[PDB]
């Protein structure tokens, strides 16, 4: 009735803290993954040269 | 009963109507003549364009058909044919030089090159060893284009001929070319890479000399024949009647040839 509870209220507020970092860290991870992928994709000038050769020109 | 086979490549009507004219009139109807786009043996292939399964594209100057101006004259014209894809895709000739500069892989594509390559080399170095020459003239166009498939063409044909222990002289197209028409009885055995102006070179070698049957090698193993004109098919077909086994009736086209050029069928 007395001596449990008073514990648990004094350890409210740090635990509270660090889950709320704890949470803080679980998304600056989930930012930190985001990567941009640029893929890079065959020139047409060289389709178009391929073509002009076929043609025997 | 027998079959002789008729392939048309790039060629006017009025030729393959020429053809089935003078070999129906000559055999009498013994042989049908049959049209295909592919074949092995007993083929007669009509047009500049190559047909679709040749590997090797020699040619030679036969006795009988010699021009006046070109009497004694002995050179071997052997032009290096890669596999053909259909007229859509994409040739090897030409992607085994684009690839490389778009980057893809050409690992497949070298290797059917190397193949037929070495095929025609050794055909090349054959008939060299036939006529007992000791230097055989690569032909390659010395375009900036075509920086990758000459390279290999050399890298193989030089590597195949010194193992053979004959010697090389790599050449341009446009000497050759003036060469082989001015004064070609300094060449014995000249092998061509794979372009357009070689192939029309290799023509315009066999229409000076007085008209002639070029013959091509195939990947099936065997021997075809490839006119152009009315002399040329009329010799083709005399040659590939001959290899039927018929000697008479191709003397006969032989003799209508040499007379008539463009009206044999109507000249026997």
């Amino acid at each position: 009735d007395i001596m449990v509870p008073s514990f648990v209220y004094n350890k409210l507020p740090v635990i509270h803290f660090l889950q709320e970092k704890r949470a803080e860290q679980k998304l600056r991870r989930v930012l930190d993954e985001t990567y941009t992928e640029w893929t890079e994709e065959l020139d047409q000038a060289h389709v178009t040269d391929a073509i002009t050769r076929s043609l025997n020109i | 009963s027998k079959q002789l086979t008729f392939i048309s490549a790039g060629a006017t009507a009025a030729v393959l109507q020429s053809a089935s004219a003078i070999v129906s009139k000559v055999a009498g109807g013994r042989v049908q003549t049959k049209t295909a786009k592919e074949a092995g043996r007993h083929a007669v292939v009509v047009g500049p364009e190559t047909p679709i399964g040749v590997h090797t594209a020699v040619t030679e100057v036969p006795k009988s058909a010699q021009d006046p101006l070109f009497s004694g004259v002995s050179t071997v014209v052997v032009r290096a044919v890669l596999p053909r894809a259909a007229p859509d895709s994409v040739q090897l000739r030409d992607a085994l030089d684009v690839y490389a500069s778009a980057g893809i892989d050409t690992k497949e594509e070298v290797r059917s090159a190397t193949e037929a390559f070495k095929k025609s080399a050794e055909v090349a170095v054959g008939k060299a060893k036939a006529k007992g020459v000791k230097r055989i003239v690569l032909v390659v166009k010395q375009a900036s284009k075509h920086n990758c498939i000459n390279e290999l063409f050399k890298k193989i044909s030089t590597e195949t001929i010194e193992s053979a222990g004959l010697t090389t002289e790599v050449v341009g197209t446009a000497a050759v070319a003036n060469q082989l028409i001015v004064n070609p009885e300094s060449l014995g055995v000249v092998l061509l890479n794979d372009v357009a102006a070689t192939e029309q070179i290799e023509l315009a070698f066999a229409g000076v000399v007085g008209g002639v049957s070029r013959v091509y090698h195939t990947v099936e193993g065997g021997k075809i024949s490839a006119g152009h004109s009315f002399k040329s098919v009329a010799l083709a077909v005399a040659q590939e009647l001959r290899e039927l086994g018929l000697s008479s009736e191709a003397d006969k086209v032989e003799a209508a040839a040499s007379k008539n050029p463009r009206a044999v069928v109507s000249a026997l």
